[PDB]
């Protein structure tokens, strides 16, 4: 939520996209289509990767340690090996419930920044041939077929070649 | 006509709840789950050496219980203690039985050399129907109960030097008349006495003549005590009865051995982490399987469960 | 501070807005004006709410445990109860510390994060009518009355109705 | 003419300093303490049992001193112990008093059952000048003063077995005269001898004759030792004399119980904390009154004081 | 990385800048040049400086503690000291990793955010005048000479006087 | 012609490896490193009071042995004991060893008052070979060696009470001897016995006849032990034989000193942390050299090390 994109101002997700996290969607006149874009999947996923790598199997090696079980009351010993492990059980069990509040958060600020950068790409892209609709569309000002939004998509689409005609269309009375 | 190109994420029927530090209840996409909370019920045999005690404790295997005898010189990464154990020899007690129990449980091993110690002057290998091997009398495999010689017990003064390398851990006794003719008897003298010392150290133990509870024939017992001898020095026995004493050393160590209580059966498998529930998995950072643990394990906490989100916040269509 | 809004682009607060945390302040021809934006001032106190709950009155209960002040000298078993003690308090004044810490530096950047969420939510309504002035206010290139400000605050104002008015101010010679 | 649209955000005069992790100073409109620092200075007597001990500790009320007879068979969740509390019965000593005290404390019952002990032989019910009730000579009420019968003290010997389904804690002690005619004239042999047992364990005490510092009459003492009795086994008591016999047994629990030193007053009031300083409110998360506490309470700290950001950063006007 | 600018739309770093962290350079009809930028780069310095005293020189005074060496075997006493100091060493060795993998990556992001921040500074002074090329560089219609330059630097260009020139340039056929 | 402004950030080409969140190896400009992982192999004298204890261990200062006289009445911040200290006096054995030398460490200094007991009916001063002042037969400096006088050792009864507003530590012994006629010798006695008591508290040692293995010309023992006394209280030695009187009293603080054994020798610096190995700079907040540490000292964490990012990403043209 940090960016304000994802539950911000996209309203929802394309439960149709099963082949990336991040993508576009398009209409013109030769229709309408849909393609992920995987340079920012990728870059969420490394992310969570690493933050998992970092934590799976990374476990620690203990051997003879104290008793925690007791069959005799005994008194001032047995008080301080169950207060002495009463004591670590709790300070790992905060460990464990901070480690997943920070991580779960920065899952989620992570995932809306790597929205918003894939936004920010396409609109520096665009040049002056589009504008910003306000809910994660943008309106493009000229033909644009499909090869023409292929070219947005691969980031190979050379606006000055159509700067003309969306400054037509864009500064029109 | 021109185009519209929207920017987008995708999302999931079937989101996970995670907790974040400003909600307790948020959905996202996908998570993992932190928390070992399941065990496979069965201790795995591998990677470690798995000491079943089955009906014997490790004092009684130390000790030389009958019918523990078969675990005479074994060596263990975590011996465990089964709750159907018993003891089927002479009744005793220990002092600081638990650190007993802890130091051979870390040593790892129940290797024993015997000595030969110069009790000239009393009767050995004494016995009793409370310790039977094959129906017949017997004792501790690795105690020598001492006794009178032609009705004489005299001040017995024997040395045994560790000239090794390691610690030598002695374990000897203290028998405790349950009547004064029985100590008269066994021992002579009206009331007898034990000191076992180093250059360092000293135990001086006088029995106590007196009966105790009923225990499968005897009245009477047995205190268990243990010392360690260092190299260069020296282990000096005295008695004047009473004396309760080693057939030799238990070699002591250090090393990753342990001990544990479960009845959970052993099994043909691989597991790095024991608990007293069976082995679990060491995949996860945490579980809440049990607080006791042998191994690589996940680290105990109260916690159920706790889920990582692995995906960005779900927003359906 | 780490989206550079407060206590960045923005010059200083308004000590006189007192019926929420972000707003609006207009200058047109009918006058001058000051109003607060709810769902930003609200997801800015949900938020923080958020981390209140998580804290207050989650506390722990413990009944017997050991002793902690001592009328004899004793040694070994009351240095290791002394100790034992000691270390734990240390490292819950550290968990304090670091909690602490952590929470207000968050507390700082969302506050941030909602206050440019909501310049962006204005900026992409306004479209081509408008120019931002570098200090967190638009200039607007056309006749705005003050019921063509509450449709900027209330999210209605129609952009294409005043386009052709302000493309004319905005690229006069 | 046009328009200009600025975006801002609020401010107070009054911004409160906050801690981040890269500025121990900055202003925010507004925060909240996490660490209690202040107590109301009073033990609020609701939502937990409170027994204030007033003038007796809990082992003068266990053991039955008369100005603590009061407080027999009483439970508690959390005994309040005064400074201003004495003793006022035979001057005595508890080797290992601390773990008496903390059993007994976390048990959280005087619960006492009388049980009929076979002393015959020996005479009964002795006491003294340093304990009296009402004007008259007297003992710990949960103690028996065994004494000779006749001029002759046999050798005892009596069993009681738990054939309960909980644990039993028996109380007991040893006398040790002040005088050799003391000795004899109480318990007629030249030295005593005291063995209370298990089939677990054993303890055997011999008494030691000589004075000690003169304390409210007495130059003698009595050492206090208890012993637990799990369900199926037998309490074995002799003695050839000085034994200061037990009564019965107190029942021994595990709960939610505990013992606390505090002068602080007793109010009628609803409090889940208590510290020695008094009940605190738990709606922080911190505290730094006392790092002795009882109950669902803020975690000990050692800060003064941490603010917790619950506003933007504060730039006035 | 996250807000892209680091190690995302600015291609590499400028290993020839050696008196600040962030600047600019520039390419007009006088030539080429290379300034650093100081409130930027202050403002990044000072947030890590600000770490570093909340960890250099902050440490604990301790005195008489616990044995953590023994000569002898002795069980169970011995045990619960090893095992009270064995716990403490884990619980500060997590502390220790936690603080500073938590640490870098908020470096990592401050000074990302410091690079955005001068970014949209600089946008925001050239109004209508420039346009962004996409990779950190912003294309300028209209004559600027070195003085020019510096007072966008500088934070003195009005954009007024040269409105009218990029205008023409910007929207030309 | 135009113009373009370029907006950047700076690089080195030498950038250093840091973890992250999300990456355990990432390049960033600069680093600095958190864990103090070497020492300067030298305690150093400053700011702290260093008492090097040499060839002589903290017991044998307080006890007074002959080598060891110099160290009398001294304070310390920190006692250093060097492993090539020797005991060269009576040899003894101390029953709690560990406490009585943390006591002492943490009290901080050997301050010793002598007090005019009074001991007629047995002579004083007794000596042995075995602890030699100058060639001479001597003893423990602390310590009175009382044996029989004209064949005859009274049943001792001596009093000393603290009317002063500090504790007590009074350190005093029991002679263990090697054979019964030794015993009879010195003590007249055929077993001695010694009790020291105040008005809370006792302790009765019986001494044990029998050699033990030879150490430096002996073959008996000297078992030693302490006893503390409050103000208002009073200190009762009894004795019929074997007892090693206290010539006075310890005075017994709390403060910040201690212990530490280490070999590393002593320099003339200023250094506020303390390890084993040698002072270590405290400006890092952890430290991997040793987990026995005095002083403000960074705290111990098993890493090597730990790079803490002080500059951006790197990125190299
Ligand atoms: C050595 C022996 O046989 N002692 C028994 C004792 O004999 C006395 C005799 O030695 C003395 O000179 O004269 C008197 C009167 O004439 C006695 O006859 O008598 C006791 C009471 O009758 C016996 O106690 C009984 O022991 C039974 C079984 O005993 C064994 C055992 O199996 O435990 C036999 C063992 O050989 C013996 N151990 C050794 C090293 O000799 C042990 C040992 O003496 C006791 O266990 C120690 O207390 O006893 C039953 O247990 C029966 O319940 C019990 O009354 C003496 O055994
Ligand atoms: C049983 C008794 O009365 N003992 C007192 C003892 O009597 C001796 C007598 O039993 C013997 O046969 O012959 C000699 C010489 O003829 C004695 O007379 O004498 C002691 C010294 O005179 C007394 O000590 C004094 O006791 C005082 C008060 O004593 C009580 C008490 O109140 O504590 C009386 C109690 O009834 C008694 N307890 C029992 C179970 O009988 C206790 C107990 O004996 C002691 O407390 C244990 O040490 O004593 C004063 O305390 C006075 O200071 C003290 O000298 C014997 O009481
Ligand atoms: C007091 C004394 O001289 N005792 C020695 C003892 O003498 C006996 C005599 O007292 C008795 O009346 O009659 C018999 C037979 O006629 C003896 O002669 O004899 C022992 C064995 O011969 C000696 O043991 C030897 O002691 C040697 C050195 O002893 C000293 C020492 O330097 O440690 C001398 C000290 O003055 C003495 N201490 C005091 C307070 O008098 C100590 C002390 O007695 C012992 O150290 C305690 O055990 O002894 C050698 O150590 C030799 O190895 C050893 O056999 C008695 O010393
Ligand atoms: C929710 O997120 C979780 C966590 O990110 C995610 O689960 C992960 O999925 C991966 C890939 O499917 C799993 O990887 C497997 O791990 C096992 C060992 O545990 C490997 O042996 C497997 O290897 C196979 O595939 C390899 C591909 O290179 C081959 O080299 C190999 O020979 C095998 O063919 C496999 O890689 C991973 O275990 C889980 N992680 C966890 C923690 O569960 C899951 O996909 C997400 N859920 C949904 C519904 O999307
Ligand atoms: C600085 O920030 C703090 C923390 O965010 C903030 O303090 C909070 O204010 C709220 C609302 O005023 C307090 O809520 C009250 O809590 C008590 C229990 O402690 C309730 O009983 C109260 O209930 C009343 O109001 C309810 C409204 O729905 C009714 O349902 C009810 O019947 C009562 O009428 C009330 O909700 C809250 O306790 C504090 N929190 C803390 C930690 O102090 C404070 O406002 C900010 N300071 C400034 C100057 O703005
Ligand atoms: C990598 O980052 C590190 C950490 O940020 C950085 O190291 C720091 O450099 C500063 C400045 O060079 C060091 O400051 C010095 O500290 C000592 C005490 O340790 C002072 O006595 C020094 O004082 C001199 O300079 C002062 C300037 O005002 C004068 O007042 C004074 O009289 C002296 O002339 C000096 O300030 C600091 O110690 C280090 N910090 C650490 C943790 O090392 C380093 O520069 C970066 N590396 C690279 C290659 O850029
Ligand atoms: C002191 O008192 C105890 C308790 O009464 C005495 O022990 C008791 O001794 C009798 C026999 O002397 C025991 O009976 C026996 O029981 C077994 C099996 O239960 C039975 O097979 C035998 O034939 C015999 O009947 C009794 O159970 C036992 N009690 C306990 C608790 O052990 C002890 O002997 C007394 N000592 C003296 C010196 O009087
Ligand atoms: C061994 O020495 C101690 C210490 O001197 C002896 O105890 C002392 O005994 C006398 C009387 O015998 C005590 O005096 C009494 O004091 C009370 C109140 O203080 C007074 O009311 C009496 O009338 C009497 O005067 C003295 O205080 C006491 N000292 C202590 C410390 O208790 C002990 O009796 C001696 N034992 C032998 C066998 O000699
Ligand atoms: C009980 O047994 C022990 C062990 O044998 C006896 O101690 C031993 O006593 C002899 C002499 O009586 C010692 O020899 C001496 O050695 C020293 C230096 O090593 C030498 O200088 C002397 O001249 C003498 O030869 C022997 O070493 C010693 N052993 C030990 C381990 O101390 C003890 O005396 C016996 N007690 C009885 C009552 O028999
Ligand atoms: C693993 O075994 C432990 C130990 O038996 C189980 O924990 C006990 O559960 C009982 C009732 O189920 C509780 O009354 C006890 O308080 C628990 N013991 C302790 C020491 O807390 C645990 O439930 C088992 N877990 C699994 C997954 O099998
Ligand atoms: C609560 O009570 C505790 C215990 O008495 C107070 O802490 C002691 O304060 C004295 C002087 O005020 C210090 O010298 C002691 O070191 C403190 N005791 C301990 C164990 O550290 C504490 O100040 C009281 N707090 C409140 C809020 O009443
Ligand atoms: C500081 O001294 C300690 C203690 O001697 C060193 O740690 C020991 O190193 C040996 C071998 O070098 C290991 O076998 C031991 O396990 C270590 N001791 C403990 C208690 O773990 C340490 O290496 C020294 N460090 C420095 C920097 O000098
Ligand atoms: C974009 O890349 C895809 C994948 O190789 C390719 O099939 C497509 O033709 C490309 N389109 C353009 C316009 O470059
Ligand atoms: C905006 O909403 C407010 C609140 O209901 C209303 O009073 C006002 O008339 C609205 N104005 C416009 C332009 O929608
Ligand atoms: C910008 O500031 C620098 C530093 O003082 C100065 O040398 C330069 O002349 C200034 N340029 C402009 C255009 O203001
Ligand atoms: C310490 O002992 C050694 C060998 O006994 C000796 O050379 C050295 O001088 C002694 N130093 C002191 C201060 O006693």
């Amino acid at each position: 939520g940090i960016f304000g994109a994802i539950a911000g101002f996209i309203e929802n997700g394309w439960e149709g996209m099963m082949d990336g996290w991040y993508g576009f969607r398009h209409q013109n006149s030769e229709g309408t289509g849909q393609a992920a874009d995987l340079k920012s999947t990728q870059a969420a996923i490394n992310q969570i990767n690493g933050k998992l790598n970092r934590l799976i199997e990374k476990t620690n090696e203990k051997f003879h340690q104290i008793e925690k079980e007791f069959s005799e009351v005994e008194g001032r010993i047995q008080d301080l090996e169950k207060y002495v492990e009463d004591t670590k059980i709790d300070l790992w069990s905060y460990n464990a419930e901070l480690l997943v509040a920070l991580e779960n958060q920065h899952t989620i600020d992570l995932t809306d920044s790597e929205m918003n950068k894939l936004f920010e790409r396409t609109r520096k892209q665009l040049r002056e041939n589009a504008e910003d609709m306000g809910n994660g569309c943008f309106k493009i000002y000229h033909k644009c077929d499909n090869a023409c939004i292929g070219s947005i998509r691969n980031g190979t689409y050379d606006h000055d070649v159509y700067r003309d005609e969306a400054l037509n269309n864009r500064f029109q009375i | 006509p021109g185009a519209t190109l929207c920017l987008g994420h995708h999302a999931v029927p079937n989101g996970t709840l995670v907790k974040t530090i400003t909600n307790d209840q948020i959905e996202v996409t996908n998570a993992t789950e932190l928390v070992q909370s399941s065990s496979t019920g069965r201790i795995c045999d591998s990677p470690h050496q798995i000491l079943d005690g089955e009906n014997c404790t490790l004092i009684d295997a130390l000790l030389g219980d009958p019918h523990c005898d078969g675990f005479q010189n074994k060596e263990w990464d975590l011996f465990v203690e089964r709750s159907k154990a018993y003891s089927n020899c002479y009744p005793y007690d220990v002092p600081d039985y638990a650190s007993l129990r802890s130091l051979v449980a870390s040593s790892g091993t129940l290797e024993f050399n015997n000595e030969s110690f110069n009790w000239t002057g009393v009767a050995q290998n004494g016995t009793s129907s409370a310790c039977k091997r094959r129906s017949i009398n017997s004792f501790f495999s690795r105690l020598n109960w001492l006794h009178q010689l032609k009705y004489r017990y005299p001040a017995l003064n024997v040395t045994m030097p560790n000239n090794d390398k390691f610690d030598k851990l002695y374990i000897w006794g203290v028998h405790h008349p349950s009547t004064d003719s029985d100590q008269t008897s066994l021992y002579t003298q009206a009331s007898g006495r034990v000191t076992v010392s180093t250059k360092r150290s000293q135990q001086t133990v006088i029995p106590n003549i007196g009966s105790r509870p009923w225990v499968r024939g005897i009245s009477s017992r047995i205190s268990i005590y243990w010392t360690i001898v260092k190299p260069g020095d020296i282990l000096l026995i005295n008695s004047t009865g009473n004396l309760i004493a080693p057939r030799g050393y238990f070699k002591i160590r250090s090393g990753k051995s342990s001990i544990m209580r479960s009845d959970a059966p052993i099994g043909k498998c691989n597991s790095e982490c024991i608990t007293p529930n069976g082995s679990i998995p060491n995949d996860k950072p945490f579980q809440n399987v049990n607080r006791i643990t042998y191994g690589a394990c996940p680290r105990y906490v109260k916690q159920n469960t706790l889920k990582l989100a692995t995906g960005m916040r779900n927003v359906p269509e």
